[PDB]
RNA sequence: CGCCUCUAAGGUCGUAUCCGUGCUGGACUGCAAUGAUAAAUAAGGGGCAAUUUGCAUUGUAUGGCUUCUAAACCAUUUAAAGUUUAUAAUUUACUUUAUAAACGACAAUGGAUGUGAUGCCAAUGUAAUUUGUAACAUAGUAAAUUGGGAGGAUCUUCGAUCACCUGAUGCCGCGCUAGUUACAUAUAAAAGCAUUAUUUAAUACAAUGACAAAGCCUAGAAUCAAUUGUAAACGACUUUUG
RNA sequence: CGGCUCUUCCUAUCAUUGUGAAGCAAAAUUCACCAAGCGUUGGAUUGUUCACCCAUGCAAGGGAACGUGAGCUGGGUUUA
RNA sequence: CGUAAUGUUACGUGCCCAAAUUAACAACUCAUGCAGAUACCAUGAAAGGCGUUGGUUGCUUAAAACAGCAGGACGGUGAUCAUGGAAGUCGAAAUCCGCUAAGGAGUGUGUAACAACUCACCUGCCGAAGCAACUAGCCCUUAAAAUGGAUGGCGCUUAAG
RNA sequence: CAAAUUUAUCAUAAAAUAUAACUUAUAGUUUAUGCAUUUUAACACAGAAUAAAUGUUAUUAAUUUGAUAAAGUGCUGAUAGAUUUAUAUGAUUACAGUGCGUUAAUUUUUCGGAAUUAUAUAAUGGCAUAAUUAUCAUUGAUUUUUGUGUUUAUUAUAUGCACUUGUAUGAUUAACAAUGCGAAAGAUUCAGGAUACCUUCGGGACCCGUCUUGAAACACGGACC
């Protein structure tokens, strides 16, 4: 019924310097900086010179005012992703054949091999800005960490969609690397 | 057209066995008074006997909204014929005149329910205040102080210049 | 904000394309999302609805209640000093130059083709021999540095 | 618009074009009769956008389509 | 130098829906036109991309069986996609409309005098006035890259040459009229034919 | 739709499919680069012409003269986007950021901002013969020639591509505006007072044209016939001929 | 009428590619989705056309121009 | 329905093509292999859609619900029904009991039979509308043919449906 | 014709919101993030005053906004057309207008000027009754044939004689002006012309005879003279 006004106001902490210009929200914290252009979207985005950032919509239908909380959580991911970061943890479960995961310096990629006793060496590139490593002090485990949540989580699930098991019962051959705990780096733990 | 309201009054012309038949009246919404005197007869054939030829039309007079610049919500009790389908509705519109709200209802039923207008009987039309309306697209406007920034204009076509030299620019500042 | 055209009370908007084209209404109430209730007492507008297409919003917002009659609206135009403010507003000036340019009598047309021609002759003379690639040198010094000597010396002629 | 195409209503039109050969002399200016013309009047307007309707003495051959017709400012009203 | 009003209208095809520009052009060209459309890689089509890609791939399927060389030639450049729309809105099997089609030049990416010439828009074909916020649209330059036109990135490199030639001809013409604004204070005492007579147009001019 | 959710925006993996590449044809005859550039030497062809002429016609220009806009809005982004300028910070770049103002799709702007600040006009003659002659405060401007660097090429209106342009050599040292004010001089009346009429061109700017009209430069190829046999129904084709 | 020859098209998908599902452990199969690119044969009997038989085959899908007699053949049908 | 001139008329007015991209509006609809586009007429149904739009009925509600992070859900007992087997449960004649702020002889792929567990109850925070059922607009789905192809064509998506 | 909304207008009026006193609140902020200053487009349809606060109560003037209707109302600008042999066998017919016209008052710009009032007869309205006829509802109202004065208005008739470039010309089209002389033999000017074509362009446009419910028919006939 074309609602008049739908709006949402994002509180921004004391340190990071968000500055929305023409829709493009850039944001800058301790662990780096991050710009996302929301200009696919036909929305208000202005920072009323407080800490905060306001996002508004005038005369949107019912679908069009669902994107208010979408974009007001994409920015709230960014205030983590430059302050606390992201760190995924996928845990490489196997039955018989061990899973061999090799990354090096600084070799952002991975080579994931011996699955399932297969000669073929799966190699998959992590996204720009995300580093994969083998997890020290808990082995048979990976640590995918970066800044942007859509390039961390696309980089975990790139290597979760391969390794995958074909032509077998997929309820029995529970083999691969599956994400255990999607987490932030510095607060509190890892 | 635009559908102003009338009071059509009718009798049953009194054969001498019966003196002074009881005089029913209406509230007919119609484009003109020639069509208000076959909406009287359509609606009264549901209600009393006496068709035409066997009745009379006593005074049909037009009624002129009693506050044309006061601003008020009109509830319309309707019933229509859908494709499978006699239903009732209660629709609410926001206007200044009462023939202008009924005509804002005869378009809306055509848009939303395909309702070509011979299917719509109007029961009642009121001027309900506020905190008696329900109809969320009318309660949008029941709050001072309402703002809404505009985006709406005309954009001539072709123009006073078809091949323009300076780009209309939907925005400024 | 980016602050587009606020539909308020009493945001003075100038009508744009209807039968009120050119006059400055106020806005007292919003009928629906497409129509308001326009009322300019000091400018030849009785109270009536108007479609928001044919309106163009100014920057002025006078204050009266949302359900006011025409005398309260007329009282508030005067207290705001809106007539004296509007005719000196940044591009109500621009309105009256197009009104001046409008349709422009034949004597006034051909007077300006005469009056623009004469200062255009005065403006191609104040033009375009800067510091660039003279000094030094400009050989031959007698004749391709003849004319600018009167910009330079100024007296008299090379010489 | 309609108001614009009615200024020309009443006025005299011409289709002027070129030929080569006379069957005439320099009786008047000095011609091989080497420019033709076919006059006419604007009778009325046509749409809602300032088109117009004309009625020439001969008939306008059709390869004239796209070519220039001239709206003389006379028979002059204001 | 000439044209039946001006030299030719050069329409910049950037920001214009394809069929709402192809009809005002085809009407204008039957009236005696001479237009040019430049930047035909930037015209728009409404609806999302795959919806238009589908429509073109179905166009590619029409071909005469007994000879495909007779059949509908499927030109793939974004300028000769636009010419396909205009040719349908013309009678092209009469001499009147074939002469109307001969007054049409269409270019993928703005060369050769129409880069220093004058670009006009057609504000009824323009996409930002007609379509809605949250309708989807594409460009013909993306559509043509996915169907067999090889010069998408020829004419992207060709254009940023042309858009860096313009970076200095707007650096000259911005300082070269820092002097026209200078010179209009040294002829302030003209006689007085600016000081009063061009208060006919007259607060700005 | 406080959670959830592959979806609503937005990302993504991705088929023996699809579309291209590679391969085969090529608008008969489309386009681009390039090579030579005639029967010569008495005499005439061919350019280079645009200067070369009267001459004659062409197109625009219609009774100066009913025009140019080949100077402009940036590239990509976009219906709360999208804009300017200013200033303090900054660029490989109106780099990016921070405050403050401005019409926050007005009339505006849809034409003239005439977007290197336009002209039917300078000439104080503004036009079918016309031209112009001096003093007082402003103004300083377009001007022709021979040996270096930086720059310009998107299916073409002249590529031994070249226009601001190193330091050199000399002149017509010529023509000049605008303004106040003064003077000479000259053209101009188409016969009609229902001056509309062939509705035109002596005008100027660009372009061909032929008959006697001045020089600068130039000095070939193709095809047939014969030959080959990488080819061939015939053409055509690959070849060769002091 | 069939067969022979030869080309193109459909998808109502037999197989293969990419998949989802099983009462999917593997193997084998079944159900479904995107999907018409390549393929879909050699014989005995009958003029057949389907079905059947031997066999090969990873695997042996269904049809369109009544496709096709100045293409043939002339076995069926059909003049004396 | 003689032969002409002028004017005015149902079908139409984005371009083909005469006339609106209407200084006329309110809505509806996004269609990934025919979105849809004028009668007759050139087909398409039954039945669906937490796609969106409107509408009708009933409950919960400004006693604090709805959602969610936070509790229990075992048992008076394998009463019996019962051996794939019923200990909170296929079936099931039958049917009666916990506790309080608050726990189901309890629906289950089959967890051989057991366990737990958790969609009720109710103390929370939340503090504002929530819940279902129903209806008929459009779109989708249902919707599969053979030359290449047809709203007449182009093309249209704050429409040109 | 209702609308007493429009507008101003009184009456105690009680509201469905703006103006002057202000606590908190996010605040790039200030100094010691409170305040200081903003934001009010957090401002409490909160506190004080005031604001028709909705009509309630009132009456109205731009005749009471708009709509419908009527008055050669009037004016303006166009477009197309204009039979007409007024006797190759029946009035140029009547109408109307303009020019010399006894007066006398009353005014008028002051010009050959112009207006008015004064004459009889016949009506017709408006008004005041008295009759009469006959009906919606009848306190009355409407109506037919009258009558007479009271009266105040308006039309008609009373314009004869002679003359003249003023309507139907009894389907009117008629004028001013420009161009152009039908030369003794033969030019020229203007307009027109599918003569048989050719050129150019836009619209239209299937192949005839035939039998047929239906032919361009993939029905038959017809290569041409």
């Amino acid at each position: 019924m074309r609602t008049i006004n739908s709006n949402q106001c994002v509180k921004i902490p004391k340190d990071i310097k968000a500055s929305v210009k023409a829709r493009v929200v850039t944001i800058t914290g301790t662990r780096g900086t991050l710009k996302r252009s929301f200009k696919h979207l036909a929305l208000d985005m202005y920072m009323p010179d407080k800490r905060t950032l306001k996002v508004e919509k005038w005369f949107g239908t019912k679908k069009e005012l669902a994107a208010v909380r979408t974009v007001c959580s994409h920015i709230e991911n960014m205030i983590k992703g430059v302050t606390f970061g992201f760190q995924y943890k996928m845990r490489a479960v196997y039955a018989h054949f061990p899973i061999n995961c090799v990354t090096s310096e600084n070799n952002t990629v991975i080579e994931i091999r011996n699955f399932l006793g297969e000669k073929y060496i799966r190699r998959v590139e992590m996204a720009p800005g995300v580093t994969v490593v083998n997890s020290t002090a808990q082995k048979d485990e990976l640590i995918v960490e970066g800044n942007d949540i859509e390039s961390v989580s696309g980089s975990a699930a790139l290597i979760q969609q391969s390794t995958t098991v074909k032509n077998k019962d997929i309820r029995k051959f529970l083999d691969g690397l599956y994400v255990s705990e999607k987490t932030t780096v510095v607060k509190l733990e890892s | 057209g635009l559908l102003k309201e009338y009071e059509v009054v009718g009798r049953k012309l009194p054969s001498e066995k019966e003196p002074q038949t009881p005089l029913y009246k209406m509230r007919i919404f119609a484009p003109d008074n020639i069509v208000a005197k076959s909406r009287f007869w359509y609606f009264l054939r549901q209600l009393k006997k006496f068709k035409k030829t066997t009745g009379e039309i006593v005074s049909i007079k037009q009624v002129y909204e009693t506050s044309p610049v006061k601003i008020k919500n009109f509830g319309i009790w309707l019933r229509y014929d859908s494709r499978s389908g006699t239903h009732n509705m209660y629709r609410e519109y926001r206007d200044l005149t009462v023939g202008g709200a009924v005509t804002q209802c005869y378009r809306d039923m055509g848009a939303r329910h395909r309702a070509r207008a011979h299917s719509i009987q109007i029961i009642k039309v009121d001027s309900i205040p506020a905190a008696k309306t329900r109809r969320v697209h009318v309660k949008q406007f029941h709050d001072s102080k309402i703002k809404f920034p505009l985006v709406q204009r005309v954009h001539h076509k072709g123009n006073r210049k078809l091949f323009s030299f300076r780009k209309p620019r939907t925005y400024f500042q | 904000m980016p602050f587009e055209r606020f539909v308020q009370t009493g945001r003075i908007a100038k009508a744009s394309a209807g039968p009120l084209k050119g006059r400055l209404v106020a806005i007292v109430d919003v009928i629906d999302q497409n129509r308001v209730l326009v009322d300019g007492p000091l400018t030849g507008v009785p109270r009536q609805e108007y479609r928001l297409n044919n309106l163009h919003l100014t920057k002025y917002r006078i204050k009266f209640p949302y359900t006011a009659p025409t005398r309260i609206v007329r009282k508030a135009w005067t207290e705001s000093d809106l007539k004296a403010q509007w005719k000196v507003s940044p591009w109500s000036v621009k309105a009256q130059n197009i009104c001046k340019r409008s349709s422009l009598n034949d004597f006034d047309r051909f007077k300006l083709r005469y009056a623009k021609r004469q200062r255009n002759k005065l403006l191609t003379i104040a033009f375009n021999t800067l510091k660039k690639r003279t000094k030094a040198d400009g050989t031959p010094r007698v004749l391709k540095k003849d004319r600018r000597e009167r910009l330079r010396a100024e007296k008299a002629k090379g010489g | 618009r309609k108001e614009h195409g009615s200024f020309y209503v009443g006025k005299r039109c011409v289709y002027v074009y070129k030929a080569e050969t006379k069957k005439c002399v320099p009786q008047h200016p000095e011609r091989k009769t080497r420019v033709r013309a076919v006059w006419g009047k604007v009778t009325r307007i046509h749409g809602n956008t300032g088109a117009v309707r004309a009625r020439f003495n001969r008939n306008l051959p059709g390869h004239a389509m796209g070519h220039r017709i001239r709206i003389m400012l006379y028979p002059s009203r204001i | 130098m000439t044209g039946l009003t001006n030299r030719t209208v050069v329409i910049d095809g950037r920001g214009h829906l394809l069929g709402r520009l192809a009809s005002v052009v085809a009407k204008y060209l039957l009236q005696g036109g001479k237009v040019a459309v430049v930047r035909c890689e930037e015209l728009n089509l409404s609806g999302h991309f795959y919806r238009n890609k589908i429509k073109f791939l179905a166009y590619l399927r029409k071909r005469c069986n007994v000879n495909p060389a007779r059949g509908p030639f499927h030109f793939r450049a974004p300028s000769r996609i636009f010419y396909k729309a205009v040719r349908g809105m013309i009678p092209h099997k009469t001499k009147r409309g074939q002469a109307a089609l001969a007054r049409l030049r269409v270019f993928d990416g703005i060369p050769s005098p129409y880069d220093k010439r004058r670009r006009v828009v057609v504000p009824i074909a323009m996409r930002v006035l007609t379509l809605r916020s949250d309708r989807k649209y594409c460009q013909v330059g993306r559509l043509s890259h996915e169907v067999g036109w090889h010069y998408q990135d020829v004419i992207k490199s060709l254009e940023r040459k042309r858009k860096a030639k313009l970076r200095v001809t707007l650096k000259h013409n911005r300082e070269l009229k820092k002097l026209t604004v200078k010179a209009r204070e040294n002829i302030a005492k003209a006689a007085e034919p600016f000081n009063k007579i061009i208060k006919s147009y007259g607060y700005e001019v």
